[PDB]
């Protein structure tokens, strides 16, 4: 159908293989291992070291609703605003507690 | 009147105290008398204090 | 009944995300002008934005090209031919995508993706090979990354010369920057750089690892948690990017504003709502904080398809930008916040430097905001109010914005591109063949 043909005509029109690139050196070929993660590069490099943690005490916010949290639940270690949110926390689907932690980069492990 | 941002004993008598409000911070040179008044009250860094400069 | 039943019908915004747009042919007119312009005064200027690679001609006031650093390559096996894409030709219709940058990070890492992006740039600029390239770097860009890029430029494209400079510092030079504190918040990160007599003190620059990427990712995490019982729209980072852009703002007093944010009175105004696509053939919800959090003042029912296909942002309007000011509290980032960073620089570092003269007063008189992720409402006002409390009373603090937060870094490089400063900083191909791609000319706008 013409809609698919027109779409495939666009897919053709955009293709970087259909375009020929005379400025590209044909002889040079990369090292296949050249793609490395920042961890790998820093490890292989053994200023880009540029910040440190704050010494101030941080404020406490509810992991569910983000509102300020007077309370930390000793069971799941979620911070919560009030009894209404504590009620949902203690009956969360079993895996969900680790997601509310993970939203602030906390985990049980 | 400000939050006590610094308390630097200058001599070993004089104190320098740093005070801060939402609108800036200030340093004051304190005579040992007003220092010990500040020190008889249990002022520490992070406390909020009121000082009358001349009384 | 009445407190909801009297309300007008909710105002709701269609969801947005990055999408393909009408074809742009290769601009041979640029190649023509570039050869007509005087010798030694023409360069290709590329800003390697992790959100958008911006490219064009130094003699022009805006980039010709603004392209996501992405590629796609696949076979429609029934059609047999291979197809390959780099940029918005990736429809961000397979969306079979890879990106040149490491996720959320300022540094290029998939060099094959980058090399396809560079091929796309030079095609669209009408290259018919030989032209000097001005290219932006991350702050403290890694030596291996600098090498691999320059190796692409000189081995694969054989270009006559390359120069590397920091995009935020180019932006500070398009504006009449002379000395100041350059605050950049970008896609990848946030940097505070002190600049003295047009020279950046990069040994005293600091990076906060939060940016427009992390805001889009964090907004996604929160909306997935808000609708953990399931949401019928496919939540994606490219959508929450547009939500952060359109709806987030910085609180001038966050605790005061937050603690009252889910009060039912005026929640219809504090709430903003976006519609995902849909098709259709004494204990009460009105006293539940979690109903307000999720659905606001209206009643809710799952029978209404449209009302099931909408997310309510509410507290996320202000919680998301606050991660810059309170990173460890709100997102657990073990880094000091933006006001504490700028305060540490102005108050502890610069007055300790030898010979710097009137620190902070010299730098303090022009705190300068760059990069798109600074564009939030009240961002400048919040930064000023925070610094003012840390400074000696009545000190001449000014917080100022670039005339444009995103293009101005390219414009600064385009203006700088062929100055005697730049041409003294250029590395020639033969100098690269002598010194190798790790080598860089030390200059005021470049890395050490
Ligand atoms: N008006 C706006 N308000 C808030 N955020 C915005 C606005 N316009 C753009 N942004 C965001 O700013 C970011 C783009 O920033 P910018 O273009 O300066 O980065 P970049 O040059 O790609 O990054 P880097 O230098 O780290 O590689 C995106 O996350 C985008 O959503
Ligand atoms: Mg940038």
């Amino acid at each position: 159908q013409s809609a698919q043909a027109a779409h495939q005509a666009l897919v053709e029109q955009l293709d970087l293989h259909s375009i020929h690139k005379t400025f590209r050196n044909p002889n040079w070929r990369p090292n296949q291992r050249r793609n490395k993660t920042i961890k790998a590069i820093l490890g292989e490099s053994q200023t880009n070291i540029e910040s440190a943690p704050s010494l101030a005490p941080m404020k406490h916010y509810c992991d569910v609703t983000g509102l300020p949290a007077p309370y930390l639940d000793p069971k799941t270690r979620l911070r919560y605003h009030n009894k209404e949110i504590f009620a949902m926390i203690r009956n969360l689907p079993q895996g969900m507690g680790e997601q509310f932690l993970e939203a602030r980069g906390a985990h049980t492990v | 009147e400000g939050e006590v941002t610094e308390m630097t004993p200058e001599e070993a008598s004089t104190l320098l105290i740093g005070l801060k409000s939402a609108r800036g911070q200030k340093k004051l040179r304190l005579d040992p008398s007003i220092y010990e008044a500040i020190q008889k009250e249990r002022v520490q860094v992070g406390d909020v204090i009121y000082i009358e400069t001349n009384t | 009944d009445e407190p909801w039943k009297r309300l007008p019908p909710p105002t709701v915004y269609p969801v947005k995300e990055a999408r393909f747009e009408k074809y742009i042919p290769p601009q041979l007119d640029g190649r023509e002008r570039a050869l007509a312009q005087p010798p030694g005064q023409v360069a290709i200027v590329i800003d390697n934005g992790s959100h958008s690679v911006r490219a064009g001609w130094n003699f022009e006031d805006k980039p010709r090209l603004a392209i996501p650093p992405i590629m796609s390559k696949y076979r429609d096996r029934k059609m047999g031919k291979t197809f390959s894409f780099a940029g918005s030709d990736c429809y961000a219709a397979r969306s079979h995508i890879r990106n040149a940058f490491e996720a959320g990070t300022g540094i290029v890492s998939n060099w094959d993706v980058m090399e396809h992006v560079l091929d796309y740039v030079f095609v669209k600029l009408g290259m018919n090979e030989d032209m000097p390239i001005v290219m932006t770097e991350a702050v403290a860009n890694l030596p291996y990354s600098r090498k691999s890029m320059s190796e692409i430029i000189f081995e694969c494209y054989g270009a006559p010369s390359l120069v590397y400079g920091i995009d935020s510092l180019f932006s500070f030079r398009h504006n009449q920057g002379q000395t100041g504190l350059v605050v950049s918040s970008s896609y990848s990160a946030t940097h505070v750089i002190p600049v003295y007599n047009r020279k950046a003190l990069l040994s005293q620059a600091i990076r906060l690892n939060w940016g427009g990427w992390h805001m889009a990712e964090y907004m996604l995490k929160l909306l997935k948690l808000k609708y953990y019982t399931g949401f019928p729209g496919k939540l994606n980072s490219s959508q929450t990017e547009h939500m952060v852009r359109d709806f987030c703002y910085v609180s001038l007093d966050y605790d005061r504003e937050l603690a009252g944010y889910l009060d039912w009175t005026g929640l219809e105004d504090r709430e903003r709502i976006v519609q995902y696509p849909y098709t259709e053939e004494q204990r009460d919800w009105s006293k539940s904080l979690l109903h307000a959090f999720r659905y606001g003042p209206r009643p809710f029912d799952p029978s209404s398809q449209a009302e099931t296909h909408r997310v309510h942002l509410n507290v996320e309007r202000i919680r998301v930008p606050e991660v810059l000011f309170q990173p460890a509290a709100i997102a657990g980032v073990d880094q000091a916040g933006l006001v504490e960073i700028a305060g540490d620089i102005l108050c502890q570092r610069l007055p300790s430097l030898p010979g710097i003269q009137d620190a902070p007063d010299a730098f303090l008189r022009d705190v300068f905001l760059t990069g798109g992720n600074t564009l939030f409402q009240n961002f400048d006002e919040r930064l000023r109010q925070g610094l003012m409390a840390l400074l000696p009373v009545g000190a001449p603090l000014r917080v100022r914005r670039a005339q444009d937060a995103i293009l101005d870094a390219w414009r600064g490089a385009a203006g700088w591109a062929c100055t005697e400063e730049a041409k003294a900083a250029w590395i020639t191909r033969e100098e690269y063949l002598e010194k190798g791609g790790e080598y860089i000319k030390e200059h005021d706008l470049g890395n050490a």
